[PDB]
């Protein structure tokens, strides 16, 4: 899509929490978080 | 002309002078937050950068002060 100046479509809520839930997160919502999808052609994953 | 070779019996001993990293001090006081992290995530439009220490539940503080930051269980 395209965006334009002052004209934002509305999109509706998930209702947990906002956007980043201020009581916490699980661990199955940060697993999410933590394999973000990032281009893999400039990315080095790394885990010990 | 010249009649004679002479040498001079005052012998001298040129000192070695050189600079050398002998000692290493360094003065670490500083005034800062120092936390405990499980996760840190620093997103900057350039470079994002994803650590994660897993646990069963996290918290999430976010920093905007600079660049985006987002730290999981502070």
């Amino acid at each position: 899509a395209r965006r334009k100046w002052g004209q934002k479509t509305w999109s509706p809520t998930a209702t947990n929490g906002g956007a980043a839930p201020a009581n916490g997160v699980s661990a199955q919502e940060a697993l999410q978080i933590a394999y973000r999808p990032m281009p893999p052609s400039q990315t080095v994953e790394y885990e010990e | 002309m010249f009649l004679i070779h002479f040498v001079h019996y005052k012998t001298i001993l040129q000192k070695y002078t050189f600079k050398f990293k002998h000692i290493f001090l360094s003065i670490d006081k500083y005034n800062s937050l120092f936390f405990n992290i499980s996760g840190i995530l620093i997103w900057l439009n350039i470079i994002h950068i994803n650590i994660i220490l897993i646990k069963y539940s996290f918290f999430i503080l976010i920093n905007n002060f600079e660049y985006l930051i987002i730290l999981i269980s502070t």
